[PDB]
RNA sequence: UUAACCAUUGUAGGCCUAAAAGCAGCCACCAAUAAAGAAAGCGUUCAAGCUCAACAUAAAAUCAAUUCCAUAAUUUA
């Protein structure tokens, strides 16, 4: 398989490693979408990362919810 | 019931972990791996693959299978087969952006995996989660 | 309150007893404040007890009431007493299925905080400064209005 | 239980007792354990009609019952 | 006492997306759900495209405090117990049938055609 | 808060672990979904699989009053 940094780089050699299919090319940057560079790259939204008013926000506190209930029930 | 495994499609057969715990509620363990086997042709062989075989009491098979692990791609990605101890802090290998965002194109075809979001957004957390659990940090460039 | 007729069965909803109109104390909460019965009720006061009873002497539950759990519990203590003082004929218990009474004699209580059948006979009395108390009433209706010089003695 | 089938209209007024009993009876895990009935649901005061084999037929009107008298006569009526 | 005394929004979000989806959708075909999960849920989803319908549904418990705060206050009765939301700006009255057609089991109360309560039959006779 | 119901998917995530998948250890600790704890007690050849928490919440119930030895008794200011 690929082993050059450069290649690395400027070849998609882990978008498939079949057989079936051949490792192609990177196309530039330019030739996809924007979003699809703009994705969440930092780490997990916290609290105050998240938007008050954002799903992820009550959905992540719900997530935070369980947790505290968790840790009184790991200790019962 | 459903039962969650990763065995690899190169290995249809591999014993302790699939053969007696299937055949436990009762099957026939060689009707399982032809019609995993039947996966393997068309998957590449050799990479593990998660399954989401049904056993129903009247001792049929439900084989549902989807895109192979981001994680141990990730573990091969990063040339690494065996982690450190902790993983939490220990890392080995580095993933820049285009490596992370060709993968999650492909990702987003299977039913399973809960695949169909719009967003990109949903698939980065899983391998940037994947990532955080194994041996690597997914750094923007290196 | 629903009952079913009854294989195919029918439930009608059927009329409910309504509370008499001008309540002697509007702006009462609770049924027992709104009539200014707080604390002037006892086990001998039936009429007011049947009212939350099931038909064969089981309490009726608190939501459907609507009473005050002071009261609930009062009234509760109130029916049991009543209840082991044989102050209730038209509520006493359903028989299983044909059964009979035991037929031996029935002792006349009253005020009985606790069922006889629970209760262990006391031995030894003791002297002076040993003496046991016997419990009488109950402690839910400690704040009932007395009309006797001294509070009520619960430990006769 | 060979049929069970549950009539209601939306349309005019509709008792929840009924729909929420209807929910149970539509529900996969139930239809999986009583497989021999045939769900049928009609929409369109609300009658339900449950045939057995055997000739018992059961009808249910939620207006003036409350689902839990619901669920336990099916239950004990479907072990038989 | 205090039982004998006189007498004396946390959730916000899920307002917008709710209130996004039904002022989208002037018809809203209400059928109860059986039990179904989650990733059944993105595929009936995936079901109404081909409807070109869309299953976005939300906690139902906020759904009642929709109307309260949302253009409309007089769709509660639609909107009554756990049920799966159809949420269609179309009148493709036959679209909205096949839908039933997929889960025979799972019922369909009626369509709100117009924000109007309706039932199934009726939306079918009114949509026609 | 906790009385009643429900419980999908990523991922068996990496770690000496044969294998340990929430639940041997060990990790950091995120996502999708309407709602899911990278897990809380269970189950554990290991897991599937039981529930508790997720979405829904019900509806209850700040301490007391060697052989017994007067007999008894809760309401008239
Ligand atoms: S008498 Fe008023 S609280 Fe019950």
């Amino acid at each position: 398989v690929c082993t050059d940094p450069t290649q690395l780089t400027t070849h998609a050699m882990g978008v498939n490693i079949y057989k079936e299919g051949q490792d192609v090319a990177l196309k530039a940057d330019s030739e996809y979408p924007t979003w699809l560079f703009q994705v969440n790259l930092g780490p997990p939204k916290k609290l105050e990362e998240l938007e008050p008013e954002s799903r992820e926000y009550w959905r992540l506190l719900r997530k935070q919810n369980i947790w505290r209930h968790n840790r009184l029930s790991k200790n019962k | 019931g459903v039962i969650r495994s990763i065995v690899r499609a190169g290995q249809a057969i591999p014993g302790p972990p699939l053969g007696p715990i299937l055949g436990q509620r009762g099957v026939s363990i060689n009707q399982f791996c032809k019609e995993f086997n039947e996966k393997t042709k068309d998957i590449k062989e050799g990479i593990p693959l998660p399954t989401k075989i049904f056993i129903k009491p009247d001792r049929t098979f439900e084989l549902k299978i989807g895109q192979p692990t981001v994680s141990y791609f990730l573990k091969a990605a990063a040339g690494i087969e065996k982690g450190a101890r902790h993983t939490g802090k220990e890392v080995a290998g580095l993933v820049s952006l285009k490596h992370v965002y060709e993968i999650a194109c492909v990702k987003a075809k299977d039913d399973a995996f809960a695949m169909q979001d719009v967003p990109l957004s949903s698939v980065v957390r899983s391998i940037i989660g994947s990532a955080r659990s194994l041996g690597i940090r997914v750094v923007k460039d290196l | 309150l629903r009952e079913v007729v009854k294989t195919v069965i029918e439930g009608r909803i059927t009329e409910t007893p309504k509370a008499t109109p001008d309540p002697p104390n509007p702006s009462g909460q609770c049924p027992i404040c709104r009539w200014n019965l707080k604390h002037k009720y006892t086990y001998e006061d039936v009429l007011l007890l049947s009212q939350f009873i099931r038909p064969y002497g089981g309490m009726l539950p608190r939501r459907v009431t609507g009473l005050c759990r002071e009261e609930h519990r009062k009234i509760e203590e109130c029916v049991k007493m009543a209840h082991r003082a044989g102050l209730l004929p038209n509520h006493r218990p359903q028989l299983p299925e044909g059964c009979l009474p035991k037929d031996k004699p029935k002792l006349n209580r009253y005020l009985t905080r606790w069922a006889p059948k629970s209760v262990k006979p006391i031995y030894k009395k003791g002297h002076r400064w040993n003496k046991v108390g016997m419990a009488v009433g109950s402690p839910l209706l400690k704040d009932n209005v007395c009309y006797s010089r001294r509070p009520l003695k619960m430990m006769h | 239980v060979k049929l069970v089938r549950v009539q209601f209209c939306p349309f005019e007024k509709n008792v929840e007792s009924t729909r929420t009993f209807l929910q149970t009876v539509s529900s996969e895990k139930v239809r999986a354990t009583n497989l021999n009935c045939s769900v049928i649901a009609d929409v369109r005061e609300p009658c339900v009609d449950v045939l057995f084999g055997d000739g018992y037929r059961l009808i249910m009107r939620g207006a003036h019952l409350t689902t839990q008298e619901m669920l336990s006569a099916l239950a004990s009526h479907i072990r038989d | 006492n205090p039982r004998c005394l006189p007498p004396p929004e946390s959730v916000r979000l899920l307002r917008q997306d709710i209130v996004a989806v039904f002022r989208d959708n002037r018809m809203i075909a209400v059928c109860q759900n059986v039990a179904l999960s989650a990733e059944d849920k993105l595929l009936l989803r995936h079901q109404l495209r081909k409807h070109k319908i869309f299953i976005k549904v939300f906690p139902s418990q906020v759904l009642k405090p929709f109307l309260e705060n949302s253009k409309y206050r007089n769709l509660l009765p639609l909107f009554v117990g756990h049920n799966l939301l159809l949420v269609s700006e179309e009148p493709k009255v036959k679209e909205m049938v096949r839908v039933l057609k997929s889960v025979p089991f799972l019922p369909l109360l009626g369509g709100c055609v117009d924000d109007t309560i309706l039932s199934r039959q009726g939306l079918v006779d009114y949509a026609k």
